[PDB]
């Protein structure tokens, strides 16, 4: 079940990249 | 073109538990990996089931980790610490600094005794939870009518208890103090049922040592922050 | 890194190139920079309805003159520049010249030549590089505010000034000017070295890029070529001192249009 | 019908860097076309790996661009300058002029030596970067012991070097000394391993002339915005 | 990946035309 | 339920130019047809594209339409008006006068020149477009060397002339004559190539009628507004 305190139907307008933090794992000159 | 709305009461307020998002600012911002680092936990719960210590006191209000015991009659005995998750005892504990965090609990509780005398030594311990309703027992007689297990002191070094939910209410309050007022419930006592015995060339006096948690049916539900304290 | 080679400049470093009815020739190259990556089609300007002077043999060749003399002297960064069009602009311009100041407009790219041939106990090292929005002028102008000589071909070198605030100009101070120029980024250009060490001549190639696919010849300058130096000619006693640098371009493909009756005016 | 609305507590704030747009005002308007301009860079990043020029100084401060060297014995040499995308030496490079409209960097960065000198010339050195722990190396000797690569002075007039990102942090901060902290690292440096040699004809001394990139590694990501000058 | 600073879910109400800036390659009378 | 909204910066304003509706008031509402009423013109384009009269000056500032010639040389002649879609001439022309309500143009313009003259006569002109870069040219020999037209005066009354959009920027301004600043261009001339001839009974002097047009290539975009006048 859902992320935390966060439960709105319409879940982020903006993009996710845009709210929280991407999250992440680890032309010339010529001659 | 501009569709009509209706503008609601509230219109300027701030909610502090308020269940949805705002506006960015640093977007398409990429954080930095974790990978290689175990142990996250993402329960509160599985936390206050870890004992970590019910301090035991001795004039100079020294309170300290044993129930301690020796060779024979109590008393009324060895110890005494009621259940009322808000205690004096279990309160520094997780369970008890975990339960606080939140507003009610349910389910069972489970109390680990771990003996620390000689190995050459040899004692036999009667105990029990006696709920609410008459008063808190004066005689072990008296306390056996509850739910006890009389525990053989050997090899095997440490016992587990468990106090149940002897509850009317499917939860109970986690603790505030404002009297003490007909939700809380519980003491669990212990005293020897067979003296502590010892041979030649071992102690008289042996210490005990005491740890909380809460089982395989512990619930704590209602966000709450209490009680400012700033310690000593 | 190029073929096997020297005290004498060889195979893989002998080039050479035709155009028109002018060749050329170089026994020490180390390339040719076609700067940015794309020449220049004789893609007629789209903003005319003029259906210009194309494809004409004679100004698509090699014009050659001297620019000026390097020597021991001389300082780091010191700078001489090249504006073109304006400089293949008449008389020393042949008939690129002529049909030049007949028309409007023009539409061209360069191929740029500088040679600087020295000797194998000579240090030094050229930093030749084609940049369009640039600077010229040579001066702050007479008596009335705004800025000396732009079409001039700067006659001797000058001064890398411990500090752009590109030559601001009307008697002032405090800040810098929209003519700056960081000679320390100086290398974002398309550019080419020239090491006496490795070098004895510089190969460089550039398209068309102003505001308009056409521009008008009499008020801008495109591109300024910069023939200034950034490691000094140290020599010993003996050797030629005189380093003579010479330059020759080539129009690539220029696409004239909007005809009319021979400009008039250069001091 | 009017749909209603709860209005949100910030209600009127303006957000620099909001992502989303705002109202037009004149529509419908084409705009002039390109077509015939090449040379459009969409990545600043391809930007920061093209040298432009690190000044090495001499009393006037009067920095120039040559490490500059010869006939023999360094010193604790002919130069060093540490890695710390802030120096005095970087900065004014591009790579360096746009890591810093940037909070953080990652990947190898390379720097890269062209010598100057005469053609019937030859020398040899020992190149390094030597990570923070202990300190500046005082002695070829000492310096050595770190990623290097001796430099044969021929026909091949340039050497590229790359200084790795030996990092515990995935990333560094571009730099902004409010003090030397901790994450940041570096020191490269340069000495002859054998000195600079000559015949007769030919000068003592010879100019090698510096200039830093950012590999195919490199990485700047969090904008922001420095620290106003106006120069000079 | 998009635009630049513009992430919205929603992108754009009026009409391209109308937000930034089109964009481009090079009755009688009767006798 | 209330759908929260983010109040926007803006908030209260209004825009002149904003493409988009606002509220009615007066519904269900229908217009008295039309049906019968030919003669709508939907663009304007289509309008400029119809001479309409371009007023050649003589002392009294009692400019008149008519480029009026004879018997023999110019001068450096017959007139001169420049190509400054702003001009003396060309404005209160519709092409022009619609022009202006635009601040860009494009495409090839058009000169139409009707002659008037007794038809016993005969004439013969050269006509120019002559494109900045050197001067106003000061003899028909200067001016030749541009786009023109030798017009043999005969039957055929009127000649269509149309001088060319030879412009660097694809685009040009209508004309703000902040001054004279770079963009605008054009001068068109015409001088009689042989006299204007004609036997005894008729006239010397002959007036020929001017009429200015936007072509098949004529575009303004960028609706603006002008410049208050008031006439006389």
């Amino acid at each position: 079940n859902e992320s935390g305190n966060e439960g709105v139907i319409i879940n982020n307008f903006y993009s996710n990249q845009y709210q929280n933090s991407i999250d992440l794992s680890a032309l010339s000159n010529l001659l | 073109s501009p569709i009509p709305v209706t503008v609601r009461e509230h219109k300027g307020c701030f909610y502090s538990t308020n269940p949805d998002t705002t506006v960015p600012i640093y977007g398409k911002t990429i954080s930095t990996p974790s990978d290689y680092m175990c142990g996250e936990f993402s329960d509160l719960l599985e936390l206050c089931k870890l004992p970590t210590f019910l301090g035991n006191p001795n004039t100079n209000n020294k309170r300290y980790p044993y129930f301690s015991a020796t060779n024979s009659v109590p008393a009324t005995s060895m110890v005494d610490y009621q259940v009322a998750l808000s205690c004096s005892c279990m309160a520094n504990s997780m369970l008890a600094a975990v339960a606080r965090n939140f507003n009610q609990y349910r389910g069972s509780l489970n109390f680990l005794f771990v003996f620390t005398g000689a190995a050459m030594v040899k004692g036999k311990f009667l105990i029990a939870y006696t709920p609410p309703g008459a008063g808190k027992p004066t005689t072990r007689d008296q306390a056996m009518q509850s739910t006890y297990a009389i525990w053989d002191l050997g090899l095997n070094s440490s016992f587990n208890f468990t106090a149940p939910f002897i509850s009317p209410t499917h939860y109970r309050q986690t603790s505030y103090t404002s009297p003490t007022i007909t939700s809380v419930d519980g003491w669990v006592t212990v005293w020897q049922l067979t003296p502590l015995t010892y041979p030649s060339g071992t102690p008289t006096n042996s210490d005990i040592l005491t740890l909380v948690s809460a089982g395989d049916d512990f619930t704590l539900r209602m966000p709450i922050s209490p009680t400012k304290w700033v310690p000593q | 890194d190029q073929n096997t080679e020297e005290m004498e400049n060889l195979s893989d470093r002998v080039a050479s190139d035709k155009a028109g009815n002018s060749a050329t020739n170089t026994q020490s190259t180390v390339g040719r920079l076609c700067g940015y990556g794309k020449s220049h089609h004789g893609e007629h300007p789209a903003s005319c309805a003029d259906t210009a002077t194309d494809k004409v043999l004679a100004a698509e060749r090699y014009y050659t003159i001297d620019l000026a003399s390097w020597t021991t002297s001389q300082e780091a960064f010191s700078h001489i520049r090249i504006p073109l069009p304006h400089v293949l602009a008449g008389e020393d311009g042949g008939v690129f010249g002529a049909t030049l100041r007949r028309h409007y407009l023009c539409k061209t790219g360069w191929r740029v030549q500088v040679q600087c041939n020295a000797s194998q106990f000579h240090a030094g090292s050229l930093l030749v590089f084609m940049a369009p929005e640039f600077y010229t002028g040579k001066g702050t102008k007479t008596g009335t505010m705004e800025p000396s000589d732009p079409f001039t071909m700067d006659t001797e070198w000058r001064s890398p000034q411990g500090a752009p605030t590109g030559y601001r100009y009307d008697s002032r101070t405090g800040f810098f000017a929209t003519n700056h120029q960081n000679q320390w980024q100086w290398t974002v250009y398309p550019h080419q070295i020239l090491n006496l060490r490795t070098n004895t001549t510089v190969d460089l190639e550039v398209p068309y890029v102003n505001v308009a696919p056409s521009s008008s010849w009499t008020q801008h300058a495109n591109w300024t070529l910069v023939v200034a130096v950034l490691s000094p000619l140290q020599y010993a006693t003996g050797s030629s001192p005189d380093v003579q640098i010479t330059a020759s371009l080539q129009p690539v493909n220029p696409v004239f249009n909007g005809l009319r009756h021979e400009t008039v005016i250069a001091q």
